[PDB]
């Protein structure tokens, strides 16, 4: 695209999507860079973005200049997945227009586009739970000179850990790939063809099926991990 | 006072637990063993409470006791082992009231003999009854986990729920060495109790546990049996003779392990609560394992060995009978004749055994015989 | 994002006034619309912005032949909202012509809301199905909105007419409306009156007044709805969000509803969980199967029982869900309400898709039916007649339930991946 290859148009949104939280002219909202890692050049289900925080002298000798960037990298993850809700809801936004008096041809296009909302609606709301809620809860209650380096030094490798960042649920994070991609090629087309998104449905429906397999087959090798196999299958095989 | 050492390389004839021991052999001649056993008492107890805190405000008047001893140049026997002991009983106090308040004990024993010792009918008859297929088979790496989970779960399914002492309790299987022959139950510690609860008292409950288990599913089943063949012949009416003939001797060998944890786990817990000693704990203890061990039967071995067969022939029996729903004239009569034989020659065996010379057991016995049909079986 | 509720029958604007006062005592907004010095929270869901600070609620106030509507003027809370709304029977046709002759006018009223709003998300319709002036001009209303606005999303917090009923003609009232609920809605949420009764009965022995109760239970479900976006929270902060998760197919997209507090007018959170999926918690008195279950809970909750209670619904194996899709039981938790009383803390609420409403369909087929087949009970009214010379809408609408309870059915098997 024309746009997006400089740090400089992105991070004039940043000023903009400030104000529409109504937090904006805060400490809080303070020392706020927004910067890419990468051009666009690919299905890309990857995402390009750095968001940093910084605080005031005394206060910053304890939070160290190598965790910021482990921030920005558990910040693409998250935004790798609102990639998801953004062309999921497109496709079904391209559909809505062909409905009312519908057919066969629009009831079971959106049958298929239900379940891959689904499925990403789920593995959100884990990661909406691993990095927000129980990493936080020893980080909210785990806040009492070196014991604060300590602490913290804790909280940001059970954030990267509990988000399954880490080498060890690496094959768990695989799949997701490959979901990701058949999304991508979903979003493509509105109808063009009904059968070739229903191809790459049917794809996506082995991928989901063997994602639990997996992830309950890697509990041998991870208690945080066993929450993963129930979000993502609930009573399903 | 401390623990800490001066004289490195040459004896002072002292070294909690070893790297602390006492070195008895090269101790002087004018000095008695009982006292260097008062003196390894404070030493270890003191190290035990000073460290892991990273107390008691008497190291002067201490120093000016052993100071005062130091000072006189004649060994005074009865001085020395006064001033020793008048030290060792402070200590012995104190930490005795460290480990039974911070950390309390009634907790601990009472989640022993609940799991260990089977206080309760209802979570481990939902556990044998969920787990059956799984433990029934050998093991292997991956069953540990299905296990233990529905060994929580069958807790929470008689609605008998505590979380904390509960994810203590974890159930451990060796694979490579029928699952239940390797059913074990760990339980965690903290370290004011780390003393008590030893690894060498919790392989001691281990056995107790493993036991136990095995006489409550054979009673399980066997019932379980009779209830199959009643609800649905010669050939039927004799299985169900010889069903009741294993569940008299069955039922009374249950009762009789559930009269000594009612009798032992009462002393236990009055010799802890009737002084504060710490050698109180140690020798109720001491009482508490070796009456327990001489009433399970592995002090004898020939009535070991007979108790032994009694169950094995039962668990087999009682798997083979459930598959069949009608009378076996397929070699069903050869087979019970088999078992009816060996299982009279075993309890007769035992018999003969059980007639220690303790009371309630040898006066169990009598029962059987208020009929004088045990007498000619 | 921002909604504004439309109200229309006096049943309707019984509802919507009862909403608007729960949002005045939730939020910290005196009845003048003055803002208090406790209000921090997002009120732009509901509340337009207005120029002193005022959060005016965003509110479309339209009655036929208004008798409830005067004693909704006469209180204090008609000065807190009412930025000029304001406009001057029985049948399901009588009140379908009687919205068909003065539809400009309320469509001047709905365009000026239209255009003063910066953005849109979804329209709520709250009026009773065959409650008389609600059924006929919310269908009429309805096919106008999904006309005119074909890119927001509409939500109906509806009753259905499960009352064991004299009015007769309900049951052709409530599918007439029920075919324009199904071809223009995107989501229903459906309670029963008899189960809401039941547990009004159940809770104190009230036999008159079971209706004010059940306009706060209406109330609490509505606001705990919203209360992840007027409060923040992370996830269904948009409605299409949460409402896409339950649907697999546009027709199919009737919500189960229940509410864990019955007595309402901590604990731990897989009990209330299982108490949640109990009937006599659910607000709706063959094998049916779930489709899709998503619940809401708000109160005091324990951070990292989550991940257990959710392992322990999960291995306590208790729904049995749908074989042909991968569904789950999906937990979603939300702020509990500052700036009002918090009294019975744990509070939690289930949205889900079950093939038991299909049961309760098919028995309102069946009366309809019946009372077709023997016309005795449609009594060829002068209104239904000036509608329509021939009846055939009645049949379209039979057509399309038919094919609705068709398609029901062939979900419950796990043959749905052909049409049926």
């Amino acid at each position: 695209p024309g746009e997006l290859l400089n740090p400089l148009v992105l991070n004039s949104v940043l000023s903009k999507a400030l104000q529409c939280s109504l937090h904006g002219d805060t400490p809080h909202a303070s020392n706020l860079s927004l910067a890419l890692k990468y051009l666009p050049e690919v299905p890309d289900v990857l995402s390009c973005l750095e968001l940093r925080y910084k605080v005031d002298w005394p206060l910053n000798i304890v939070i160290t200049e190598g965790c910021v960037s482990k921030y920005s990298g558990v910040f693409s993850f998250l935004l790798q997945l609102k990639l998801m809700m953004w062309a999921l809801k497109d496709v079904c936004f391209h559909l809505k227009r062909t409905a009312m008096a519908g057919s066969v041809q629009f009831r079971q296009l959106q049958l298929f586009k239900h379940e891959m909302q689904h499925f990403v609606k789920v593995i959100q709301g884990y990661i909406a739970n691993q990095i927000l809620h129980v990493t936080w809860c020893e980080f909210r209650a785990r806040l009492a000179l070196e014991e604060i380096q300590r602490a913290h030094a804790e909280y940001l490798h059970k954030a990267v850990f509990r988000g399954l960042l880490t080498e060890k649920a690496a094959p768990v994070m695989n799949v997701i790939h490959s979901i990701f991609s058949l999304v991508l090629k979903f979003r493509s087309q509105l109808h063009p063809n009904f059968a070739l998104m229903q191809q790459s449905y049917n794809t996506f429906k082995y991928y989901s099926h063997f994602l639990f397999k997996v992830v309950t087959k890697l509990v041998n090798r991870q208690p945080h991990l066993e929450d993963f196999l129930l979000r993502i299958n609930f009573n399903n095989y | 006072l401390h623990g800490l050492l001066l004289d490195q390389h040459e004896e002072f004839f002292i070294k909690s637990l070893k790297q602390f021991s006492l070195r008895v052999e090269i101790l002087p001649s004018y000095i008695p063993v009982r006292v260097a056993e008062k003196i390894l008492f404070v030493g270890e107890s003191v190290q035990m409470f000073e460290n892991q805190n990273v107390l008691k405000n008497q190291e002067d008047t201490f120093a000016a006791e052993l100071h005062r001893l130091k000072q006189q140049p004649l060994f005074s026997l009865v001085d020395f082992e006064q001033v020793v002991d008048r030290i060792r009983s402070t200590v012995a106090e104190h930490l005795w009231k460290l480990m039974v308040e911070e950390s309390d004990l009634l907790g601990q024993l009472k989640i022993i003999k609940d799991f260990y010792l089977l206080g309760r009918g209802e979570l481990f008859q939902a556990f044998i009854d969920t787990a059956q297929h799984m433990l029934k088979t050998p093991p292997t790496a991956v069953t540990e986990h299905d296990v233990n989970v529905a060994f929580q779960q069958s807790a929470h399914k008689v609605l008998l729920d505590d979380d904390n002492l509960l994810p203590l309790l974890h159930l451990t299987i060796e694979y490579h060495g029928s699952g239940w022959a390797a059913l074990g139950l760990s339980y965690k510690v903290q370290w004011p109790l780390h003393i008590l609860f030893t690894p060498a008292v919790l392989e001691k409950y281990n056995v107790v546990f493993k036991y136990l288990l095995s006489v409550r599913r054979v009673q399980a089943e066997l019932q379980h049996c009779w209830a199959l063949q009643m609800q649905r012949q010669t050939d039927a009416i004799k299985w169900r003779l010889r069903n009741h003939m294993a569940f008299l001797v069955d039922n009374l060998q249950y009762y009789l392990q559930v009269d000594v944890l009612e009798s032992q786990f009462s002393q236990l817990l009055h010799q802890i609560n009737s002084t504060r000693d710490f050698e109180s704990i140690r020798l109720a203890h001491d009482h508490f394992l070796s009456n327990l061990l001489a009433q399970s039967f592995i002090l004898l071995k020939p009535v070991f060995h007979c108790l032994n067969e009694i169950l094995d022939l039962c668990h087999s029996f009682c798997s083979l009978v459930s598959q069949n729903l009608g009378p076996l004239d397929e070699r069903g009569a050869a087979q019970l004749s088999i078992l009816v034989k060996g299982f009279s020659r075993q309890s007769s065996l035992l018999f003969k055994i059980l007639s220690h010379q303790i009371n309630s057991d040898l006066a169990q016995l009598l029962l059987r015989l208020d009929y004088n049909k045990y007498y000619t079986q | 994002r921002e909604i504004i509720t439309l109200q229309l029958g006096q049943c309707g604007n019984q509802i919507g006034f009862e909403f608007w006062k729960q949002l005045c005592a939730e939020h910290g907004i005196s009845p003048e619309g003055i803002v208090e010095e406790f209000a921090t929270d997002r009120k732009d869901v509901f509340f337009y912005q207005a120029d002193d600070e005022h959060y005016i609620p965003r509110a479309v106030l339209l009655d036929l032949e208004p008798r409830v509507i005067h004693s909704i003027l006469n209180s204090p809370y008609a000065k807190l909202y009412n930025p000029e709304n304001i406009y001057l029977g029985n049948n399901w046709a009588s009140g379908f012509s009687q919205g068909e002759k003065i539809h400009e006018d309320i469509f001047d009223i709905i365009d000026r809301e239209a255009d003063g709003s910066d953005s849109l998300e979804g329209f709520v319709l709250c009026h009773s199905i065959a409650g008389g002036t609600g059924s006929g001009l919310g269908s009429y209303l309805l096919e106008r909105l999904n006309d005119r606005y074909p890119k927001k999303l509409v939500q109906t917090y509806s009753v259905f007419p499960n009352q064991d009923e004299d009015v007769v003609v309900q049951p052709y009232n409530s599918l007439l409306t029920l075919k324009r609920l199904t071809q223009n809605a995107d989501c229903v949420v459906v309670l029963d009156n008899t189960a809401l009764n039941r547990i009004a009965t159940d809770r104190l022995h009230i036999q008159n007044p079971s209706f004010s109760q059940i306009n706060q239970l209406v109330s609490t479900i509505m606001s705990a709805s919203t209360t992840t976006l007027r409060y923040p929270g992370y996830m269904n902060n948009d409605l299409i969000g949460l409402i896409a998760s339950l649907i697999p197919t546009p027709r199919l997209h009737f919500l189960m509803t229940g509410y864990t507090p019955l007595t309402t007018d901590k604990t731990t959170v897989l009990d209330v969980m299982r108490r949640l999926l109990q009937p006599k918690n659910v607000m709706v008195s063959t094998n049916h199967c779930y489709i899709a279950i998503l619940n809401i809970i708000q109160g005091e909750v324990d951070p990292t029982q989550v991940h257990k209670s959710l392992q322990r619904i999960r291995e306590r194996k208790l729904a049995n869900f749908i074989p042909w899709g991968p569904a789950s039981i999906q937990v979603a938790l939300s702020r509990k309400s500052p700036y009002l009383p918090s009294a019975h803390r744990v509070s939690g609420l289930m949205m889900a898709n079950h093939t038991s409403i299909s049961s309760l369909f098919e028995r309102t087929c069946r009366q309809y039916d019946k009372l077709r087949k023997r016309e005795a009970f449609l009594e060829q009214f002068r209104k239904e007649d000036m509608f329509k010379d021939n009846f055939d809408e009645m049949d379209t609408s039979r057509e399309i339930v038919q094919q609705l309870i068709d398609e029901y059915h062939a979900a419950t098997r796990p043959d749905y991946i052909s049409w049926g």
